[PDB]
DNA sequence: TTGTATTTATTGCAATTTTCGTGCCAATTTCTGG
DNA sequence: CCAGAAATTGGCACGAAAATTGCAATAAATACAA
């Protein structure tokens, strides 16, 4: 009983058009963003504490 | 299908309620024998070990 | 020297990173090895010598 | 015309530890002539 | 067949080289006020 364990690669190396090419694994590359809704209220009209925060 | 020599009559209750009585000569001549093909697959993968 | 960085950065980057190649999955640190001298002035990697043994 | 507060742009040096190859030699296994 | 001799192996050592980790806050370009 039991199944083998695997590992997700971070870098992929292939041979395209006779040349060895290297790329990152798009299925595991970390990424982030900026919340536009929260960042749209950075104005001096509101309280200064909110602005500095 | 196949061309079958048929008669319309009751035979001792063996064609009761849409039952069909078939001769042994039909079986011996392989007139309704069929071929079935099945596929199986084995996959060898790469592990960390 | 090839990428114009410090070997500390190269050491940190290649830690616990995996690469997928047609030959299999290899840790990025698998490609660094010692060597033993070869007649003719060349060098032979210890990985190649282990495979030959 | 300039002097200054603000926003991007900075992913290396230097100890310290760990690993490398190869020699010395005792314990262990194998070979050979009388 | 036997006992001496030769070959094998791996533990410890030693110098050197390679890899790992601690350090924690600045420097320069840009826009604005007299």
């Amino acid at each position: 009983t039991g199944e083998p364990e695997y590992v997700i690669p971070d870098v992929l190396v292939r041979k395209h058009n006779g040349h060895w090419t290297v790329e990152l694994n798009s299925d595991s590359i970390p990424r982030l963003q900026i919340n536009q809704h929260y960042a749209s209220m950075c104005n001096n009209a509101r309280n200064d504490g909110d602005s500095q925060f | 299908g196949q061309n079958m020599r048929v008669a319309f009559m009751p035979w001792n209750g063996y064609n009761f309620e849409d039952s069909i009585l078939v001769s042994e000569r039909v079986v011996q001549e392989d007139r309704f024998t069929t071929i079935h093909i099945q596929e199986l697959a084995c996959v060898s993968r790469d592990t960390k070990l | 020297q090839a990428v114009e960085m410090h070997e500390s950065t190269i050491s940190r980057v290649t830690t616990q990173k995996y690469l997928h190649s047609p030959r299999g999955i290899f840790e990025l640190k698998y490609f660094f090895s010692s060597h033993v001298n070869t007649e003719g002035g060349g060098e032979a990697s210890s990985t190649a010598i282990r495979a030959l043994v």
